[PDB]
């Protein structure tokens, strides 16, 4: 097969990062080891963490967007209701 | 030839071997590295070279007696040599040596210097010899946070804070009477050395060593020590092997003897009759490995040490092994067997059988050590015989189809895949 180009990955070998040394890796195998022992308090403690750092950067744009929606509908249903019927007439021609 | 035993609180133990033409006499402790808490660590390896310390050999060499000692999990070893006329000699110096008195070879400058040495020498191997420092961290992750995960070598970190006062403790709390066997093998007679201890009185100490509350248990992990900056990838892989005083000790050994050793330079080493070497050699997987069944006092590993170059095939190569050690359970044949019969007496008739009298020393001494008397060679070709393949097919459901591993590696180990593929290759899904 022909040669291919410079890639930023390589294989199992020769992956391509920079040469490491004295960084030494520990790891019990799973049959030792019990599964699931970190749901409970994880899951509540855990869970408040990563939503406490992480939900006012969706809470805001909801709410803006929910807010400027809402506004928008009541401001609707005003203006084709018997009371804004003049208004509509205004602002549609 | 024989082997004959007395006590006495000490345990006289020797090999009338005629023929040979020195004589080693010397005390086998019971105690090992496995005896150490992980602040004490390498202790004994300084014992070891306190007592193969310069002033000490210098005396010993004065009347043509040469040290010897060694350093194991298990047992230490404290042997001297001598001409066959010179076993008096031999023990009036170990007298002197150990029980005399101790301050002389403790002093500050030879205490000073033996701890430079050691630490040189620990230094030395903890960045050179790759191989054995593979197989010691098999050790220390095989056996972990339990008193046979300790290496024999000692560590930087713990050699270093080691003063006189933790070596006379050791000293006190393991070098006593009931842990200790004198041994001589070579060229003297049993009655000869029972007569010369009964004529000096050679009392080591009152005795009764520490009970060591934690015993060894297997725990499957892994550790990786990879260092880009080598030539090649050394990785030992092992399972819980079988202790000795077990059934299964020769075979653990037969099995072990199966897959052999192999180099991949040697042109003979590449025509034995090993099914491995048709997937290993097409390629070239690795530059050598050996099959090591290690037998320790409560517990012993099982697998393989290699070394190889092709970095980006190690999976290949822990693959078609694995499958081989698949083999064991399913499939192994009568003519495998029958091979690995007529090799294992070989090597061990090589072993216990050689003419080196300190090799004898410290074997017979770690055997009536352990298990009260050395079993004779002929009654272990006999045991040998016995094996059958359903013998070494239980012993590999037992031990060997789907257990946890153990796995050791430096180097370029990039190429090494996870804990759960090596692991999961350990049964095969076909059978």
């Amino acid at each position: 097969g022909p040669p291919s180009g410079k890639t930023y990955m390589g294989w199992w070998g020769h992956m391509g990062g920079p040469k490491q040394k004295g960084i030494t890796s520990y790891a019990v195998s799973p049959y030792a080891q019990k599964p699931l022992q970190g749901i409970f308090h994880n899951a509540v403690f855990n869970s408040f963490r990563r939503f406490k750092s992480q939900f006012l950067y969706v809470l805001i744009p909801a709410g803006i967007y929910w807010y400027w929606w809402k506004n928008g509908n009541e401001y609707n249903e005003f203006l084709y209701s018997k009371a804004g019927r003049e208004e509509l007439e205004r602002v549609n021609v | 030839a024989e082997v004959t035993q007395l006590s006495n609180g000490i345990v006289v133990a020797t090999e009338h071997n005629p023929s040979a033409h020195t004589a080693s006499v010397g005390v086998v402790f019971g105690s090992g590295a496995a005896n150490e808490n992980p602040y004490n660590n390498g202790v004994s390896n300084l014992w070891k070279n306190i007592f193969l310390s310069k002033e000490n050999s210098a005396v010993a060499a004065k009347e043509g007696l040469a040290l010897s000692s060694n350093i194991s999990r298990d047992f230490q070893s404290y042997i001297v040599s001598s001409l066959p006329g010179s076993t008096d000699k031999s023990l009036d110096f170990l007298n002197q040596s150990f029980i005399q008195q101790k301050a002389n070879l403790l002093s500050s400058s030879n205490f000073e210097a033996t701890k430079k040495s050691v630490l040189k020498q620990v230094q030395d191997f903890e960045e050179n010899d790759h191989p054995n420092r593979v197989l010691e961290h098999l050790h220390s992750t095989a056996f972990q946070n339990t008193p046979l995960s300790l290496p024999t070598r000692g560590t930087l970190e713990s050699l270093e804070n080691l003063v006189v006062a933790d070596l006379e403790s050791f000293a006190n709390n393991h070098f006593l009477n009931s842990n200790a066997v004198v041994v001589g093998t070579g060229n003297i007679k049993h009655e000869d050395l029972v007569n010369s201890i009964e004529s000096k009185n050679l009392s080591l100490q009152t005795g009764t060593k520490p009970v060591l509350k934690k015993k060894a248990a297997f725990l499957g992990s892994e550790v990786r020590l990879r260092d880009d900056t080598l030539p090649k990838a050394w990785i030992s892989l092992a399972v819980e092997g079988e202790p000795v005083n077990s059934p299964n000790y020769f075979v653990a050994k037969l099995a072990a003897q199966i897959f052999g050793s192999y180099n991949a330079f040697e042109p003979a080493s590449r025509l034995q009759g090993i099914k491995l070497l048709d997937n290993i050699q097409e390629y070239q997987l690795c530059d050598n490995f050996n099959h090591f069944s290690l037998s320790y006092k409560d517990s012993g590993l099982w697998g393989f040490s290699t070394a190889t170059r092709n970095v980006t095939m190690i999976d290949d190569l822990i693959h078609f092994t694995l499958k081989q050690w698949n083999r064991l359970t399913i499939s192994v044949t009568d003519t495998e067997v029958e091979r690995a019969k007529s090799l294992l007496k070989l090597q061990l008739g090589q072993l216990y059988e050689s003419g080196n009298p300190v090799n004898d020393a410290n074997l017979l001494g770690a055997e009536v050590l352990i298990k009260g008397s050395k079993l004779s060679l002929g009654e272990a070709f006999k045991k040998i015989d016995a094996i059958t393949v359903k013998d070494v097919k239980a012993w590999a459901g037992k031990r060997l189809w789907d257990q946890d591993i153990a796995i050791a590696g430096t180097g370029q180990i990039e190429g090494l895949l996870d804990y759960m593929r090596i692991r999961s290759d350990m049964s095969m899904m076909r059978w």
